[PDB]
């Protein structure tokens, strides 16, 4: 019979999670960068 | 169709409309069924 | 702008579904119910549909039900997209509306290609579903929930940690449990809440019990919650998507008593008495035993019941909808109690309203 | 079988306390979300260029009723009434007699279809497959009684339309 | 009778027949019968003067529980002398239970409001004032819910017709939405369906 | 009698009245109410219009599915008319116009178009014709709306015996030109009248009772061949009209004379532009001229049409004139106009 | 002759700035309000061909009723087609806005907003697909195509 | 085959044409009375008369599920051919 | 015969709110006419109260009028509140319907109807 | 019975009949359970139908080429279970579901034949039977089944008038009542009369009795001449049928003097026949000799 | 008490919203329906 059926093996994963992938400077580096930022400013 | 061509058949439309609607070849709905009752013709000959 | 009192005055779209119903049969019947809650339509047809094979004493082959639950998820993606989307649109952010909808397109096609009509169905029916999977659409299926997790994704890092967006949606609406339950809220309305409660997995129905998935569960009771719920709720239906193609089984797509569903079109015009049973079941309709029943199933945004009075005839004696919007819409008056005009609009955003099955 | 949405402690050591204060103070979430916004700018969108290009379609599709007829010219519809008496919408009114060579055929055969909620159920109901929802779905009409199909009106699309019912019919009809 | 014929819950049985006889010795005062159906569900049929004992005895009794008003529901039966039913679903989250209690009305017969026990039936059964013209006491905002503000009668009543009696039109002389007594351009049309044979010898009732 | 113009129904929208009418000019102010009591009883109403079919929409609701036609004509096509009028058991004309135009002077208007159309409803055996003329119509009028208007009323009688012809007097309604011609003269410095507008007596009648007036007249048999003169129950003068309506318009009222020497100036000072003109000179001599008294002439009352004063319907005329800080007032504020 | 030709393109510019700038306004009621929206979906996009969302009736052009139209909400479908400036449209989406549809019998739905407000494109489906509400907005913008107001004007 | 009426008016397959008095043509004017040119009538008679060997004939109307129930024909008289109620082919015994 | 009350014990406390009902619907259509800003007199407003009061003046059951007396302060709920519209308030006064035939000898003119 | 099929065979097709303009026979669907021939034996009184041949062959008809016509002979399109015998002028026209049932009374005889006149949409389809145990028990006549499409034709739908050519125009009721009742106050006495149809029901015939006794006229008459000499329409007693049409199943002697109530009044005829067959009623008769 | 004692007619004419021209010009029929002659059952 002919019919709408899955593969043999199964069907491969599938991602369901949170994936938020923490991208970006840490916190004191981007202070450093804005204090620069300031310092060549006002010089 | 090129590949795989229509059946053909001798009522299928020879040529295809687009929407008529708006021109005077459009669509008008009417009653497809004849006289319920028949009324009675009186005789065209005077009563004397 | 304080707000004082909400009257929220109703019946704009009450069309008298269910008095309608008392004059019509079951498979007549059951077209109203994509049209109750209309971005719901498959969920609503499976709560009729568990109604009247539970007054029928039938139950659906174990490929139909697999059918169901698959299509139940899609259409909880489909739901959850609306509120999700919707919500953001009265808050503001009118972007992942159109980034959502395109995958909320993709199943309405899955729709198109199964039943033939992209949003009101009449697919599953009382004895299963109407007509078998065409071929290839388990694979697309599995094209668009291999990807979907990215959508969700990029979603939530529009909106979740947005500080705009918890700025709008977290000391807004609180919902303690206690009224939650005596304002008969159900669904995410409990679960924003804290309240550990799901149709799924305390009152299974057809192969729920038989997949696995979580229930997410908030803490506050606010609009953030409740938003997280319904993120976490489309996570948990692509994970029950998966599922359920994974273990799809073979076999038929109705029952096979030939007294409830229709016999094939193949052996309609060969046998005498699956013709005289295609007649009778397309004229007269399917007699059902009397009596009344609640079949209450976890449609995405609650409690959906149907309760249904047959009197032994083809057609419905009563039939009652029970809606999850209309006692969410009652509690509206309680949830607007201390905000304002641009936080009730993030309350009719937070309660999940589609107003067909709230007005019938 | 139950998780906790927000239910995350924020971590109290200097080094997060700076990030999320350097969050609050340099806005890293909000330039995550025009970087993401600025993700879409930059893609191919996803319309398409309708009158030219049309929405994909399957066999199943129910749009404009249509009657059709034998491969020897002779119409289905032998007067039946399945399809006026499971219209869920009763936008089918049927009446008929015997015509001139004793066949059971139709008089009138009207659908509503302003009533008619492109359900199906006629089609699926028909024992012949005359009355069949077909494929066309921009009939659409500046009047509204141009939309009250009688039965010539339905057997022009059948007619107009044949040459696409039947092999919409002829790839479905091993899943009815 | 394994493939078509529904599994039966055998337990939930039991269980169901149990908690009424629990119920009904409980509280003898207004309980009338008690019945658990086939598929498993317990109606509580009652008097219409118990709504509030019966109902604040089921949210807060500790075997009971039931926390949740699901659904409020009248159903008119014309053929009785107390025409409308009243049918209140209940659901237990504790015990993962639903119960149904029903009781009657006729037109003129005040049922007690339940907004005391539960708040959730605040609109339903104002939905039933709207519907089936069931007066409810002691409401504190009893008035139409779903049908239109001048509309004269109540629609979910079998003695009121599918089609109403009014309907409306825009009208340009009074430039307003007026409302003419109702006229079709096509009949609803009646389909007798009764088939005339019995379907069911199990519900057989026994003849006069 | 044929059978699908049998009266059926209980006279409601989707009943069949028995009446096919073919209403000349009825994008216009009279037609618009006319097709609106018609289209309620369930009649069959044909439509020949000439503007814009845009400027037809808001007759699509007024009537049943297929209730209404909708078709063009033209104003010297007598090949549109006999299209048009072959199917009918009634034709009403309302065809007219306040101004002469490039293409239509008051002779096409008056004189040549409704003779015909009575001509055309002549030979293709229509029963019932109705002609609406103006109850001043004189040969040896001061105007030369009134005097084409007695000539085309004098054509269309000797084209069609059995013509109804009707003689409203001064019609007000929402969208009329009398009522809103004077209270649309505030911003141009004060109501100019001759003698002060106190010379000429008028009584006006109201479009309902008119609209009542023509449809109890296609329903009378014994309405053939009469001339029927609808009017006021009430005849005011000129002056104290104007005072009713600036003081239900709650308005503040400066009245000055204009004699002569320049009134009939402002026609050429005031049609400058090839709009609508806002006045002109045929109207200045038709506002004051005054309404004539025919007693041998039936009205409203001998067809059975009650004829509503000005008083409880100049409030739903002169509501849309009044700015806001009288807007929500009653009926109850103006004493009544001095009748004559 | 000049003057028909300077009223014909006249006219025809008219045209133009109607058809490709109609505003609809939001205005859903049922089932088809989702089409609707999905005719503003990303697939369909109502937003190419000029037509763009305005929230006040004010400020649009054309009210799709898109959904039931019941006897409560009649008055308020006419009051949002009154408080319209003109030239104003309506198209009708979906059978009960077009003829009272599926819940054409029953005591609360006005059988067709033609009862209420004059229509000019009757969009039929249950819902219409939102490839057929674009071709009937696509068939609004060719009635708005040929229209003949300043030459009617000028052989007026 | 088509007949139109003494006024000018298309005749349908049923028969239906409006008198010359009635009012209703007015709905056509300007407009078309749309019937269809391939009456079934005329198309049916043109199919041949199929001679078959047997007593007792089997009609679906080709296609299998895709024509019409299959019935049963008796071809016992040998006056008159035996049309099927469903497809209106008829069928000859040749002896 | 032992039925349970609504309001009232007997007809005299029932004709009591009757009669209060009144007093508050003739208070209250003067702002009817004013703020609907309705096209009828005041007088035309009260004699239409009139009119639908003594419509129902021939019940002698305490429940039926007592049920009449909630219903008309319904009316009154949404009257007093601007929720009914100026077509709600206008649907009392049958303006547009024609006047139905009376006499025995016009309803035989015009239909079946009795 | 069950919900599917075995029958891998080929199923039998059977030679329709013709047995009349009455009855549509289509023998295919003809389930061999022999009421066609007990009724046609038993209440009609026939005995022409049988079955011919045996086995699976075995066929309900005539044999012949004859024509089934009794006065009853559109009573067993009733009585067949299956749709074998259907009714010729009713066939292919509509379908039970959406007829309306209207329970009315027959007036083509005087027995009263209760029938119901079930029609569809405004339009009288058929007239099926009522049962009633003291007229018509579950049957009615041929006339009474199949007149009802005489009521669709030659009939009067509007008022008519002599014009100035003494031809009938059709008029309004106004017009029509006026020129009556004109002539109707310029008569008094015996100036004016009245005859009674076959038809005209109790209401229009003491509607007609006061307008005439308003002008003071005795004169109102019948077609049909009931002699008045003696006690005359005083005593009912001497002008009904006074046993019962179900005192025939008490009678055992039934003299029937000059009449044929074979066609003058069927069902009365099938009463003295069920009581002849049942009972053994003794019938005579005074009259020519007929069936 | 709690209960009144209600001496006249059950009737609920003006409850019910239909309109006079249905209430006293109709006639109601009570009747067994009777069996479609058609079939046995
Ligand atoms: N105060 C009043 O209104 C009174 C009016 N009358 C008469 O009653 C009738 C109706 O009056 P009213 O509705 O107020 O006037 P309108 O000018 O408002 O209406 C005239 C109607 O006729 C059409 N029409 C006008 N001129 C022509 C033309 N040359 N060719 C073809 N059609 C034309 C118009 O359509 P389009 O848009 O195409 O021009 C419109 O439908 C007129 O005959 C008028 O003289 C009599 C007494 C008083
Ligand atoms: C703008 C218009 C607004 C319309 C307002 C509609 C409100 C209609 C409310 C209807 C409520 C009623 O009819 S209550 C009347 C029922 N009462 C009875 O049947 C008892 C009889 N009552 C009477 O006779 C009354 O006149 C009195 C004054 C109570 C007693 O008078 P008796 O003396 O004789
Ligand atoms: S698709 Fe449905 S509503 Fe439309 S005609 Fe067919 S059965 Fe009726
Ligand atoms: S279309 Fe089909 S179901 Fe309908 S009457 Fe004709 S043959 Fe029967
Ligand atoms: S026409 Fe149908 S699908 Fe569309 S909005 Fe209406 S009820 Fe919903
Ligand atoms: S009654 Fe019908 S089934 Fe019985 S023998 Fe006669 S034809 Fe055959
Ligand atoms: S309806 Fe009855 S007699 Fe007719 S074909 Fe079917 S089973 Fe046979
Ligand atoms: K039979
Ligand atoms: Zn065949």
């Amino acid at each position: 019979v002919k019919q709408d059926m899955p593969p043999v093996g199964g069907y491969g994963p599938i991602d369901y999670k949170r994936n938020l992938p923490r991208r970006g400077l840490s916190g004191y580096s981007m202070f450093a960068v804005g204090i620069g930022a300031l310092l060549f400013g006002y010089w | 169709p090129t590949v795989k061509p229509p059946t053909a058949r001798k009522f299928i439309w020879t040529n295809h409309k687009f929407n008529l609607s708006g021109t005077p070849q459009q669509y008008v709905p009417y009653s497809t069924t004849r006289k319920k009752i028949q009324e009675w013709v009186p005789p065209s000959t005077p009563y004397k | 702008e304080m707000v004082r009192k909400c009257d929220p005055h109703i019946g704009l779209l009450h069309r008298g579904t269910e008095k309608l119903i008392e004059y019509k049969t079951y498979l007549q019947a059951l077209p109203y119910f994509d049209r109750l809650d209309y971005v719901s339509m498959m969920c609503n047809e499976q709560a009729y549909s568990l109604a009247v094979e539970k007054l029928l004493n039938i139950q659906p082959p174990p490929r139909a039900q697999w059918i169901r639950v698959l299509f139940g998820e899609i259409t909880r993606l489909l739901n959850h997209i609306m509120a999700v989307t919707t919500h953001a649109l009265d808050i503001g952010a009118m972007t992942p509306f159109f980034w959502m909808f395109e995958e909320r397109e993709k199943m309405f096609e899955f729709y198109e290609r199964v039943s033939g009509a992209r949003m009101h169905a009449a697919y599953v029916r009382p004895g299963g579903v109407h007509q078998d999977l065409p071929l290839g659409l388990m694979d697309d299926i599995y094209e668009f929930s291999k990807n979907f997790s990215l959508r969700i994704d990029e979603l939530e890092e529009m909106l979740t940690n947005n500080r705009i967006w918890r700025n709008r949606t977290v000391d807004i609406g609180v919902v303690t449990a206690e009224d939650a339950l005596n304002y008969g809220f159900s669904g995410v309305m409990l679960r924003g809440s804290g309240i550990q409660w799901d149709l799924r997995k305390t009152q299974p129905y057809d192969v729920y019990d038989q997949v696995e998935f979580d229930v997410p569960i908030g803490s506050r009771g606010d609009c953030y919650d409740r938003y997280l719920c319904r993120v976490e709720e489309m996570r948990q239906s692509i994970r029950i998507i998966s599922q359920c193609l994974n273990k799809m089984p073979p076999g038929e797509i109705k029952v096979d008593d030939a007294k409830v569903s229709p016999p094939k079109r193949a052996e309609m015009k060969t046998s005498m008495e699956s013709l005289i049973h295609h007649f009778k079941l397309y004229t007269e309709g399917y007699q059902v035993p009397p009596g009344a029943t609640y079949t209450a199933i976890e449609a995405p945004k609650g409690e959906f019941g149907v309760y249904l009075v047959s009197d032994g005839s083809s057609r419905p004696y009563r039939c009652k909808i029970k809606a999850p919007g209309f006692a969410h819409l009652a509690g509206l008056d309680k949830m607007s109690k201390g905000h304002m005009l641009a936080d009730v609009v993030a309350i009719i955003g937070t309660q999940d309203i589609v107003f067909g099955e709230v007005d019938r | 079988t139950y998780k906790y949405v927000n239910l995350r402690e924020p971590s109290m050591d200097m080094k997060s306390v700076t990030d999320r204060a350097a969050q609050t103070l340099l806005w890293t979430e909000l330039i995550r979300g025009l970087g993401m916004t600025l993700s879409y700018l930059f893609r191919e969108p996803a319309t398409i260029n309708y009158p030219f290009e049309k929405g994909p379609l399957s066999p199943r599709f129910r749009g404009e009723h249509a009657l059709r007829r034998y491969p020897s010219g002779e119409e289905r519809c032998i007067a039946c009434k399945l399809c006026e008496a499971v219209c869920p919408a009763q936008a089918i009114t049927i009446e008929a007699e015997p015509r001139a060579d004793g066949s059971r055929r139709t008089t009138r055969y009207d659908i509503d279809m302003t009533k008619c909620i492109y359900c199906g159920f006629c089609q699926e109901a028909c024992p012949v497959d005359a009355i069949v929802e077909g494929p066309n779905f921009e009939f659409s009409t500046e009047t509204h009684e141009e939309l009250l199909y009688n039965k010539e009106k339905l057997l022009n699309n059948g007619d107009k339309w044949e040459a696409e019912i039947a092999a919409n019919i002829q790839a479905d009809y091993l899943y009815r | 009778t394994r493939p078509t014929v529904r599994p039966r819950n055998d337990v939930a049985h039991k269980q169901l027949s149990a908690f009424g006889e629990y119920v009904a010795e409980i509280l003898p005062k207004y309980v009338q019968q008690v019945q658990v159906s086939c598929f498993s569900e317990l109606e509580i049929c009652i008097h219409p003067d118990g709504v509030i004992p019966v109902l604040t005895f089921l949210r807060d009794h500790s075997n009971a529980q039931f926390k949740s008003l699901a659904d409020l529901t009248a159903v008119d039966i014309p053929t009785r002398q107390n025409r409308f039913e009243i049918v209140y679903n209940l659901l237990s989250l504790r015990f993962n239970s639903r119960i149904r209690v029903k009781t009657y009305t006729d037109e003129l017969t005040p049922v007690e409001s339940s907004v005391s026990v539960y708040k959730a039936a605040n609109w339903y059964e104002r939905e039933i004032w709207d519907m089936f013209g069931v007066f409810f006491a002691n409401h504190p905002d009893l008035r139409r819910i779903l049908t239109d503000y001048g509309f004269e009668g109540h629609p979910f009543r079998k003695d009121f017709p599918l089609s109403g009696y009014v309907e409306l039109r825009y009208d340009d002389e009074v430039k307003r939405v007026v409302a003419e007594p109702v006229e079709l351009a096509q009949e609803f049309r009646k389909f007798d369906l009764n088939s005339p044979w019995e379907a069911f010898p199990a519900y057989r009732q026994p003849p006069e | 009698l044929h059978h699908a113009v049998i009266p059926h129904g209980k006279g409601g929208r989707s009943s069949v009245s028995g009446i096919v009418a073919t209403v000349f000019g009825a994008t216009g102010f009279l037609g618009r109410y006319l097709v609106n009591h018609l289209g309620r009883m369930g009649s069959q109403v044909i439509v020949p219009y000439r503007c814009e079919p845009y400027d037809t929409m808001h007759l699509r609701p007024m009537g049943d599915l297929g209730q209404i036609i909708f078709m063009d004509w033209n104003g010297r096509d007598k090949d549109s008319i006999r299209r048009a009028v072959e199917h009918s058991n009634v034709v009403i004309n309302l065809v007219g116009r306040e101004w002469e135009t490039k293409n239509f002077d008051f002779e096409d208007v008056f004189v040549k178009i409704p003779q015909a159309i009575a001509q055309v409803s002549k030979e293709a055996g229509v029963e019932k014709f109705i002609h609406i003329s103006h109850l001043n119509a004189d040969i040896k009028s001061s105007s030369k709306y009134l005097r084409n208007k007695a000539v085309g009323e004098k054509e269309v009688r000797e084209t069609f015996p059995e013509a109804t012809i009707i003689k409203p007097a001064d019609i007000f309604g929402r969208e009329d030109r009398f009522l809103n011609y004077f209270a649309n003269i505030r911003w141009f410095g004060g109501v100019p009248l001759i003698s002060l507008g106190k010379k000429t007596v008028k009584q006006p009648v109201y479009i309902v009772d008119v609209t009542k007036g023509i449809i109890n007249a296609i329903k009378d048999p014994d309405a053939r061949g009469k001339t029927f003169a609808f009017v006021g129950p009430n005849r005011y003068l000129l002056f104290d009209l104007v005072q009713y309506v600036f003081a239900v318009a709650h308005r503040p009222f400066l009245p000055y004379p204009m004699p002569h020497f320049a009134y009939r100036w402002i026609g050429r000072l005031f049609e400058i532009s090839p709009f609508e003109p806002w006045t002109t000179r045929d109207k200045v001599e038709r506002i004051h001229t005054t309404d004539r008294t025919l007693p041998h002439l039936p009205g409203l009352e001998d067809l059975g049409v009650q004829a509503t004063p000005l008083e409880l319907k100049a409030i739903e005329v002169l509501r849309r004139h009044r700015t806001y800080r009288w807007l929500s007032s009653e009926i109850e504020d103006v004493q009544p106009a001095k009748t004559v | 002759s000049r003057g028909e030709y300077v009223v014909a393109k006249l006219d025809d510019l008219i045209n133009w700035a109607r058809r490709s700038s109609l505003w609809p306004m939001t205005f859903g009621l049922a089932c088809c309000a989702v089409e609707m929206m999905h005719m503003a979906a990303p697939r369909y996009d109502m937003d190419r061909f000029g037509v763009v969302f305005r929230a006040s009736p004010r400020q649009s052009d054309v009210m799709i009723v898109a959904g039931t139209l019941t006897n409560k909400m009649a008055p308020a479908l006419r009051k949002v087609y009154d408080q319209m400036p003109e030239p104003r449209y309506v198209v009708s989406m979906g059978s009960c806005a077009n003829g009272g549809g599926y819940y054409h019998y029953s005591y609360s739905v006005v059988r067709g907003c033609d009862r209420i407000v004059p229509v000019d494109i009757y969009v039929p489906g249950c819902p219409p697909t939102a490839e057929a509400l674009l071709y009937g907005i696509l068939q609004l913008q060719k009635k708005i195509k040929r229209e003949k107001r300043l030459r009617i004007w000028y052989r007026r | 085959g088509v007949r139109t009426s003494p006024t000018g008016e298309k005749v349908t397959h049923t028969g239906q044409v409006y008198d010359d008095e009635d009012y209703r043509r007015v709905r056509f004017v300007g407009r078309q009375k749309e019937v269809n040119e391939n009456f079934a009538i005329d198309l049916i008679a043109e199919q041949p008369v199929s001679q078959v060997g047997s007593r007792v004939i089997s009609c679906d109307g080709g296609g299998g599920a895709l024509g019409h129930p299959r019935v049963y024909i008796n071809l016992d008289k040998e006056t008159k051919t035996g049309t099927c109620g469903y497809c209106g082919l008829q069928f000859r015994q040749q002896h | 015969t032992s039925v349970k009350p609504i309001f009232s014990r007997d007809m005299n406390e029932a004709k009591r709110r009757v009669r209060e009902l009144y007093r508050a619907w003739y208070r209250e259509v003067p702002n009817t006419v004013h703020l609907f800003q309705l096209d009828i007199s005041v007088k035309q407003g009260r004699d239409k109260v009139r009119e639908m009061f003594k419509k129902n003046a021939h019940v002698t059951d305490p429940r039926v009028v007592d049920l009449l007396v909630i219903k008309g302060k319904m009316e009154l709920e949404e009257t007093i509140n601007v929720w009914k519209q100026r077509t709600h308030v206008m649907r009392f006064f049958h303006e547009t319907e024609a006047p139905r035939p009376k006499d025995f000898l016009s309803k035989f003119y015009v239909g079946h109807d009795p | 019975g069950s919900d599917r099929s075995r029958f891998l065979e080929g199923k039998r097709a059977v030679e329709d009949k013709n047995i009349g303009p009455l009855v549509k026979t289509i023998m295919t669907r003809c389930i061999q359970c022999t009421r066609c021939i007990r009724f046609a034996s038993e209440i009609a009184g026939v005995d022409d139908l049988g079955t011919t041949g045996r086995g699976n062959d075995m066929q309900v008809g005539t044999y012949i080429e004859k024509m089934f016509m009794s006065e009853l002979s559109g009573n067993i399109i009733d009585i067949c279970p299956v749709g074998a015998l259907t009714s010729k002028p009713y066939a292919f026209t509509a379908r039970p579901w959406e007829t309306r049932k209207t329970e009315s009374i027959d007036v083509m005889d005087a027995v009263g034949s209760n029938i119901v006149v079930s029609t569809r949409t405004g339009e009288v389809m058929r007239i099926l039977p009522r049962m009633h145990e003291d007229i018509n028990e579950e049957w009615i006549s041929d006339k009474t089944r199949f007149a009802y499409d005489g009521l669709k034709r030659q009939r009067l739908t509007e008022p008519m008038v002599r014009n100035e050519k003494g031809l009938l125009t059709h008029t309004t009721w106004e017009d029509a009542l006026s020129r009556v009742a004109g002539m109707l106050q310029s008569c008094q006495g015996n100036d004016v009369a009245a005859i009674a149809g076959g038809l005209v029901d109790a209401e229009a015939l003491i509607a007609l009795k006061d307008l005439l006794n308003r002008v003071d006229s005795d004169t109102l008459c019948t077609e049909e001449v009931f002699p008045t000499a003696g006690a005359g329409t005083d005593l009912r007693s001497n002008y009904l049928l006074n046993t019962t049409i179900a005192g025939v199943e008490e009678a055992d002697v039934v003299l029937l003097v000059g009449t044929n109530p074979r066609f003058e009044a069927p069902l009365f005829n099938a009463r003295i026949r069920k009581s002849w067959l049942h009972n053994d009623l003794k019938v005579a008769l005074i009259g020519s000799p007929v069936d | 008490t709690q209960l009144i004692t209600v001496d006249e007619k059950l009737d609920i004419t003006t409850l019910t919203g239909v309109p006079e021209e249905h209430i006293k010009t109709r006639k109601a029929r009570i009747f067994v329906p009777a069996r479609n002659n058609m079939q046995s059952g």
